[PDB]
This record gives structure tokens, C-alpha cells and sequence, in this order.
């Protein structure tokens, strides 16, 4: 299941590829924090799937201090609230041996503030999509089964139509009102 | 009458296009010239 | 026709076969056909045929 | 069952009828508090059927800062807590960087401050009230099937009075002594 798209499309709608694990091809025409330890931001990373920096005495910096409230809803265990609170200390003494460390308490903030939102409770299933690639290259216009036009437009798009439009058998999708975005977004999940 | 509209590489149209009657004519004799490819 | 193509010789009689694709089918399914102009020579057959 | 009664009794129950659910029809004739975060106000409103307002950085107001008990007390999540305390350092800063803020913590505090009295412990029945409408008008005469009179006046009261006594088959009531509003209610309460 491989689909043809303009390429401004794909670009717009990079974000959501990604998070549905399509993977992409296109050709162009022309601070952040850091945990205290290792071990809370692992934790984090497999809860939420949101990669996370490590703090390494780099220079003055924005430091995330996770709360004990936080610190049981992740199921964290003793021995990681003792080296956060030791690395704490560590800090501690730094910074008076004479950097910003904030005290997210609450899910939300959490969550608005950097990362990825939590998980649907649904069953999980093999793959997210039935489509694995979306390309704008006339490399692959054999490898395409179907393809997607809008009356938005590239320097290599009406090529790559005639080309495509010349198989024999091959899906034609066509959007005319609305959001193109909404439209390809519910095509990629129904096709 | 006219057609619904049908999707040409990139845009739509709706023209009726050659007659059945001439179209038909052309599909016999490139059959019959595939006969005599050889 | 139909016990000679069952047999397998042709004998007096030859078919011509037209080759179409998998989703002509379909969308064979979903248009109709509509009447709308009649044939120009239809009025002077006769004649041509004599 | 629909009811005919002077204007100035329903003007004097339309506490009561509004608690029990009687659609009124009256024609005449000539600061509060909010709450830090919407989740509580909903947790609120949907144990006591009182409509909260939620702050929103409009004015030098008054808030309401519910406490550990309260919290306890209405059975509010961890992560409700841990908002509403974030919340709270965010007023502590803000009014720091130059509003009242009061910790109720009782329950009672709460009901006589605002707020709906708490639930009875009865069965609860389909319907509150057998009567639907209670109405002041004469374009709905022939709608009602019963009528309250009361030694009270109203300058249309009268012809009301003559164009419901010419009803055939029609219950008439009439209160003579103690109070026209206690007999009105259990007149309600009883039909």
C-alpha cells in the first residue's frame, strides 16, 4: 500500500507520518531540560516513549526536579528517589559553593510542558497502518499502488501524475473541499 | 447529459470523447494488427 | 458458438476476445449507459446492405 | 395536573418550585467565588448540584481554596491535589511579584458559605412532583385541571377566576388560614 502525494502534503503532515510510523521520502525544491539521573528519565522514556536528556554539569541550564507525587504515579522505587534527592544535594551545595531546577508536581504540567501525550486504551494491534510508504519521487513510480491530488501544486507534480495515471490498474483519490490535511490524514487510515 | 466527471493524471474533466461507434472500429483493427504482429 | 467453443476447433465461426484489467470490472459495476444520440446511418441501412 | 394560583404566591415559592422542578409561567404586571481548577467545580457541582465558576486571572477577587479534608471528604484523585497546589504556588508567585485567598476545611463552612443543601437518603422516585405546570395566564385556561385561590389579589386574578369556576369537571382549593404558602406546598405536594 504505497501512495503518491504532493509534496507540500507531506510536509504539513510530517508530525502525523511519524507518529504513525510511516515512513518518509521527499525531495525538496527550494532549550531544553535535562533529568537529574538516568534512571528517571529511562522510566519516563519507556512510559511515554519521549527520549530525555541527562544533566552532565554543562553550563547554567533549566533542570527538571521530578516530585514525590510524580515519583509514585511512575512506580518509581526507593533507591531512584534516594540518588534523585542525592544529586539534589549535589546541586545544592554547588550552587551555594558560589542554573534553575523546577518542581513539576502534577501530570499536566508535565504533559504540556515537554513530551509526547499518554496512551489510548485500546487492544493494540500488529501495526498501526496498512500503508508503509509515501513518497514524491518519480524514482519509485512503479513502486506506487495508489495516489492522492490536490489542486495545491509542485515543479515536479504533474510529471509524476502523468506517470502515475499511466498504470493500468492503480487507486485515484481526489480532494476538492475542506481541509487537504484532514483528508489525507482519513484516507492513510481507512486505505 | 454530460458524463460524471472522471480524473485526467491530476484534474478532473468530463468531456464525452470519441463515439462508440468510431472507438469500437479502432479496438478491432489493433486486435487484428496484433494478429500480423509477426 | 458455445459447444464449439467447448470443443475447442473452430469450425465456420471465430470469436474475437477484448482484454480488460481488474478494476475495469468494478467500475464497469457502478456506470450505467446512456442512449443518447442514435446512430446517424441508421436511416439509410437498407440500402448500403442491398 | 396543571395548577392556577394568584401571582404573588408563585412570586413568593419560585424557590421552591425551582427546587422541585415545576416549569413556571408568571406574567407581571408592575460578589461570589470561584474555584482554582475546573475539576473540582465539576467533582463539586456533580455532588451537590451547584454551579462553581472557575477563576480565570480576571480581577482582585475572592477565592475558595479547598483543603486535604475537603479533599478526602469529596474523594478527589492525586493528580486533582497536585493541580490544585500547583495552582496555588502559581497565585503565591504572581501575588508575591507586586486577591483573597480562604482555606475552608469544613463541611459545613462550605454549605452555609454556597451552595445546595446536601442529599436525603430516600429511594429516589421517577419524578419529584405528579404536576408539570403551575401558570398566571388565561391563554392557557382550558390547559389547566385544577385552580388555588388565596384572600391575596392580583388585578387579572378575577376574570382568571370566572373563566376557570365555568369549567364542568374542574378541583377547586381555597386556603382561609395559616400561611397561603406552607398550604400551597403541600397542596403541591400532595396532588
Amino acid at each position: 500500500a504505497m501512495l503518491l502525494a504532493p509534496g507540500d502534503v507531506i510536509k504539513r503532515s510530517s508530525e502525523e507520518l511519524k507518529q504513525r510510523q510511516i515512513q518518509i521520502n521527499l525531495i525538496d525544491w527550494t532549550g531544553r531540560w535535562v533529568v537529574l539521573t538516568e534512571e528517571i528519565a529511562r522510566a519516563i522514556e519507556s512510559k511515554y516513549g519521549t527520549k530525555i536528556d541527562v544533566y552532565r554539569d554543562e553550563v547554567p541550564a533549566q533542570i527538571i526536579e521530578v516530585e514525590r507525587s510524580l515519583q509514585k504515579e511512575l512506580g518509581i522505587s526507593r533507591e531512584g528517589v534516594a540518588e534523585q534527592t542525592e544529586r539534589l544535594r549535589d546541586l545544592r551545595r554547588k550552587e551555594k559553593s558560589g542554573i534553575t531546577i523546577e518542581g513539576v508536581m502534577s501530570q499536566k504540567k508535565l504533559l504540556s510542558m515537554i513530551g509526547g501525550v499518554e496512551r489510548k486504551m485500546a487492544p493494540i494491534g500488529a501495526r498501526e497502518s496498512a500503508v508503509m510508504l509515501v513518497s514524491n519521487s518519480i524514482k519509485d513510480v512503479v513502486r506506487a499502488t495508489a495516489y492522492f491530488t490536490a489542486p495545491t501544486g509542485d515543479p515536479h507534480w504533474k510529471e509524476v501524475a502523468r506517470e502515475a495515471s499511466k498504470k493500468k490498474n492503480i487507486l485515484a483519490y481526489t480532494s476538492t473541499g475542506g481541509d487537504v490535511k484532514t483528508e489525507f490524514l482519513h484516507l492513510i487510515d481507512h486505505l | 447529459i454530460k458524463t460524471t466527471p472522471y480524473l485526467e493524471g491530476d484534474v478532473l474533466s468530463s468531456d464525452s470523447g470519441p463515439l462508440l461507434s468510431v472507438f469500437a472500429l479502432q479496438e478491432i483493427m489493433q486486435k487484428v494488427r496484433q494478429v500480423q504482429a509477426d | 458458438l458455445l459447444p464449439d467453443l467447448i470443443a475447442g476447433a473452430h469450425q465456420n465461426a471465430d470469436p474475437v476476445v477484448l482484454d480488460v484489467s481488474w478494476i475495469s470490472l468494478w467500475f464497469a459495476f457502478n456506470r450505467s449507459f446512456e442512449p443518447t444520440h442514435r446512430n446517424e446511418m441508421l436511416e439509410v441501412a437498407p440500402l448500403i446492405e442491398s
